[PDB]
């Protein structure tokens, strides 16, 4: 903080990362927000691209750890991430921004960011980061009405971790409320511990949406009582509004 | 804590002025941490400064300046920093104070540079609050004995008054004069202002206890003032310091145009004056050269 | 001294509001005078350390009655003002403060409030502030979140059924505000869904009680009634207009390709 | 020397713009 | 050829007061008068280091029809 | 105990980053021209 060297900023960026890490295991994460914000202005005014990228990522992780999704959105709206940043810092930024967009119903921009975060992720290490981004991208792609890639569930690293989401993706794809609710009642606790439960709940609309899409794609004229049966809705009157 | 400033910001649209004042005293403590959300509520905090009757309208300007400083809109940030008036303490070591100070000087410099070449009647008046802070900024170098730094900003902001003042109050006047002269020709590419710098540089040379006349004539060739050169030389004969004018003339012939020297001869006419034009006409200087 | 006076003042607001016929404007003056006193007693403490908990416990209450009083007289800005301050005392200083009994009730009102004003993006953000467990268990939180899903999937039958099974009497105001929006949304589907629907057929679709309530709404929506008690919705003729080639837009795009091939040098 | 360094850098920056403008111009005519 | 050198010396050390003449000479269809503009830039901007003048000389050097 | 030493250095370091960017870019352009 006292020194103003130019090469030290590259060292400083790593120090700030571990400074948030020691408090991460201290479970405070709040006294660092003032330090991170104050140091971010010090880096931004000096055009310290390396420090500014790390400081912005750590703040987003700080905000997202406490579900301060409103606070984190404001910061990313005004602050500009360094274009000449490390690919490892671009990967975190694209994930953190993509997670924010997913909560704010900006699914289309979320999908692009997490896909970019996956691309910029290290090719041989950072398995855990790949898992977390894959888990959120599967939900967003399902939340966007698209279909997740079948290949990612086949990888040895992601196979066990993406299994609850593989069953959930299957339930959404067939577009039946009965199978979607079974996954939720079976893997609800896993999704909650995963930070993806709230985005899973909105998938009920997508299950109905894609189920209706298959109904029109297949039936030239279908009874509303039949539609209620194929979507496992409550009454044909409910299928009438849907 | 205080993870969301929505509650504090919510204390801004109440009709009780006391309620608003307390919220402002709460925002400034968290403006360095929660500026992102206040940035979407600035329009509710600049109206407080816009209101004339508000008790803390000067405080409202200061906090809005902090939000804009964090936001990066430095042009808007300084405009409210000047609105803070006395509450924007130039003596503070805070990053916000020093960053707005830098933006103020640059903004003042651009106006003065634009104002320098403008005609007098079209000269846009620089704001008094903007001039007052830079004058305190200029005084800091004089207080801190950083005379070379104060010389440069004086040239950038085209203020010859502070430029003149810095050289005189400086401990090493001859050294500062030489440093200023070297900058005046090597770095200044605006002739109309470079002449003004030399027009005051000649004044300091005149008011020196031992007037170093040699550099004066060099500066006067740049200014193209034969009348000044003839006058300073004519009084030199009256003051009996014939040695200096003898050296002065060889410097005129070496580094001045013949039209400049020709105009000096006529003024010299209007014994020793006859030998004086002998060097200026140059038929002596080539004689020593040819003899060399 | 000041804290004791404020606590005594709070009960007289508590006593008047608790009565079966609360005195709104006469509570409002008490409310306005109470917020000024809280200002001296560390209102919204910045980075609240181990200070006195009585002020923290107190200031949370006047906002709780304050937020609940705003909907009693049915004004929007007052509720946002009080709930925004109240949210600070719910999540920030929760290490010192205990879990408020009315906290989940008032948080659900805020969530249902955002739905009534269609600020659905803000609805999910404030929803993340609550733990994932009590979203699916707490009745005061389950009702708004399930109503958002019902609105999104089109379960307009359950949206109107949400009136009956509200979790508490405080939720009534925001439900009607939502139901006014639902009425236009239901009929908005009908113009694009039904090519003709019978007069009393749309009575239950629009959830209209008296047939007269259709007549005023019909002219407001400009529905040309037919002789056979049918509404003719022939409006799909305004297709995406594939009849026109967007030549300027296409010429703009093809030129850009040529630019990305030649301008590079 | 603090002002001189600032001004020397300013001229060096401005010269870099001149050099980078002439290189692009030369590349256009070298292709010709 | 003699005039081209002569025209430049008329406006020696004249700084920006030779802008009107220089642009007239540089746009001329005569190759020699275009050469006079180059010399005029040299004399009008001698020792000034004017990057605007250097910008003009470099432009003509790399993009001109006459090698002289 | 300084005047605009912080202000000057802020201006100087801002130019140095800009200068370094253009010198890197110019050397790329010069190599393209030389080839």
């Amino acid at each position: 903080s006292t020194q103003n060297r130019r090469a030290l900023d590259l060292v400083a960026a790593k120090c700030y990362y571990y400074h948030a890490r020691v408090y991460e295991f201290l479970d405070k994460l709040d006294v660092v927000r003032s330090f991170l914000h104050a140091r971010l202005r010090t880096a931004t005014l000096r055009h310290d691209a390396d420090g500014q990228a790390t400081l912005l990522n750590l703040l987003l992780r700080n905000y997202l750890h406490y579900s301060l999704y409103d606070q984190a959105e404001k910061l990313v709206s005004k602050s500009v991430f360094p274009e000449q940043a490390n690919n490892n810092e671009w990967a975190r930024y694209l994930y953190y921004t993509g997670r924010i967009k997913a909560i704010q119903l900006e699914y289309s921009e979320a999908r692009r960011t997490m896909t970019n975060a996956l691309r910029k992720a290290p090719q041989h290490t950072a398995v855990g980061f790949k898992q977390t981004v894959h888990k959120l991208l599967i939900v967003v792609e399902l939340l966007l009405g698209e279909i997740p890639d079948r290949l990612q569930f086949r990888q040895p690293s992601l196979k066990r971790s993406l299994m609850p989401y593989f069953l959930l993706t299957q339930a959404v794809r067939t577009g039946n409320l009965a199978k979607f609710n079974q996954v939720l009642d079976q893997f609800g606790e896993k999704f909650q511990a995963d930070g993806t439960y709230t985005l899973i709940i909105r998938l009920r609309h997508n299950v109905i949406k894609t189920g209706v899409r298959m109904i029109s794609l297949s039936y030239s004229r279908i009874s509303l009582a039949d539609i209620a049966q194929k979507l496992q809705l409550d009454s044909p009157e409910d299928a009438e509004f849907i | 804590m205080i993870t969301s400033a929505a509650g504090i910001i919510s204390l801004l649209d109440e009709d009780e002025p006391q309620l608003k004042e307390f919220a402002l005293h709460k925002l400034n403590a968290v403006v360095n941490d929660f500026w992102a959300e206040i940035s979407e509520s600035v329009d509710k905090i600049e109206v407080l400064y816009e209101d004339e009757g508000f008790r803390s309208r000067q405080f409202a300007a200061l906090v809005a300046s902090k939000v804009f400083y964090h936001l990066g809109a430095f042009e808007e940030s300084l405009n409210y920093a000047l609105g803070a008036g006395d509450l924007f303490n130039v003596n503070d070591n805070s990053e916000y104070v020093e960053t707005i100070i830098a933006k103020c000087i640059d903004h003042y410099t651009k106006q003065c540079v634009e104002n320098a070449d403008l005609p007098e009647g079209e000269k846009k008046p620089i704001d008094q609050r903007l001039e007052g802070i830079v004058n305190k900024m200029f005084q800091r170098c004089l207080d801190d004995h950083k005379y070379k730094q104060a010389i440069g900003i004086a040239l950038e902001t085209r203020r010859l008054d502070v430029f003149e003042k810095t050289i005189l109050e400086s401990n090493d006047v001859p050294g500062m004069l030489a440093y200023s002269l070297k900058l005046c020709m090597s770095l200044m590419q605006n002739k109309q202002f470079r002449n003004k710098v030399l027009r005051v540089l000649v004044k300091i040379y005149m008011n020196l206890e031992k007037p170093d006349f040699i550099n004066v004539c060099q500066c006067l060739i740049f200014l193209d003032d034969p009348q000044a050169v003839s006058d300073i030389l004519e009084k030199l004969v009256k003051e009996d310091n014939l040695l200096m004018a003898y050296q002065i003339c060889f410097d005129l012939y070496e580094s001045a145009s013949q039209q400049f020297l020709s105009s000096v001869i006529q003024n010299l006419r209007t014994d020793q004056t006859l030998k004086m034009i002998k060097i200026l006409s140059g038929e002596m200087a080539i004689e020593l050269h040819l003899q060399f | 001294a000041v804290l004791q006076a404020a606590t005594g003042m709070y009960e007289q607001l508590k006593g008047e509001w608790n009565r079966k016929s609360p005195n709104l404007s006469k509570c409002g003056e008490e409310l306005g005078r109470l917020k000024l006193v809280l200002l001296e007693l560390n209102f919204l403490p910045t980075t609240g350390t181990k200070l006195t908990k009585q002020q923290l416990i107190l200031a949370r209450d006047i906002l709780e009655i304050g937020a609940q009083w705003s909907i009693l007289r049915k004004d929007i800005p007052s509720f946002e003002r009080y709930m925004a301050q109240l949210k600070c005392y719910y999540f920030d200083y929760k290490e010192q403060l205990p879990e408020s009994a009315y906290m989940h009730q008032l948080l659900g009102l805020n969530l249902l409030f955002l739905l009534s004003q269609n600020r659905v993006a803000e609805f999910h953000t404030e929803l993340e502030r609550l733990p994932a467990k009590d979203i699916q268990t707490n009745v005061y939180i389950k009702h708004p979140v399930s109503l958002e899903q019902y609105l999104m999937e089109g379960s307009y039958n359950k949206v109107f059924l949400a009136k009956g099974n509200i979790p508490a009497e405080s939720y009534t105001f925001f439900i009607d505000i939502l139901l006014d929006t639902i009425r236009d949304e239901i009929a908005g589907c009908i113009e694009k869904a039904y090519e003709k629907i019978l007069f009393t057929e749309a009575t239950r679709i629009l959830f209209f009680n008296t047939p007269k309530k259709m007549t005023d709404y019909a002219k407001k929506r400009g529905w040309v009634l037919g002789p056979n008690n049918y509404y003719s919705f022939a409006s799909q003729q305004q297709k995406p207009e594939d009849t026109t080639i967007p030549s300027t837009e296409l010429a703009k795009q093809v030129i850009e390709y040529a630019r990305q091939l030649e301008m590079i040098v | 020397d603090l002002y001189s360094r600032y001004k020397k850098l300013q001229q060096e920056l401005e010269f870099l713009e001149v050099q980078e403008e002439y290189i692009k111009d030369e590349q256009k005519n070298l292709k010709k | 050829r003699g005039l081209a050198v002569g025209i430049a010396l008329v406006m020696y050390g004249r700084m920006e007061e030779a802008d009107a003449l220089i642009e007239s000479l540089c746009r001329d269809k005569d190759p020699i008068l275009r050469r006079s503009g180059m010399y005029t830039v040299a004399m009008a901007y001698c020792g000034s280091g004017n990057n605007k003048a250097i910008r003009r000389l470099l432009h003509v050097a790399v993009s001109d029809v006459n090698d002289d | 105990g300084s005047g605009l030493r912080q202000y000057y250095l802020s201006k100087i370091e801002e130019l140095q980053l800009i200068v370094n960017d253009k010198s890197q870019n110019l050397r790329r352009l010069q190599a393209q021209r030389n080839e």
